[PDB]
């Protein structure tokens, strides 16, 4: 449905904003692997949690 | 372009043949996938509901 959808969408981007303020939850070992692409880190992340 | 045809030659070819030809050459993907539905319902807000 629709609404799952949305709810999916708003509810991950919180997440992810929450996951890399300050110090980021992930280091920098994982950001290398998930960017390898070019992908921005933040980008590289929600993917994978998808 | 894959079987190295004109397309004078293959005019009259239908679908199963040239599904056929394209397979042997090495080519999979062959199929169109049907979509997915998804519900959507607005809420009655000042108005009867959609």
């Amino acid at each position: 449905t629709s609404g799952s959808i949305i709810n999916h969408a708003n509810n991950l981007n919180k997440v992810i904003n929450h996951v890399f303020a300050d110090k980021p939850l992930i280091s920098e070992t994982m950001l290398k692997i998930l960017t390898i692409d070019g992908t921005t880190g933040k980008d590289g992340y929600r993917n994978w949690l998808d | 372009f894959l079987t190295n045809t004109t397309y004078d030659i293959v005019n009259n070819d239908t679908i199963d043949v040239l599904k056929m030809k394209l397979r042997n050459q090495g080519w999979p993907f062959v199929e169109r996938y049907n979509a997915v539905e998804i519900d959507m319902s607005v809420e009655p807000l000042r108005s009867p509901g959609q």
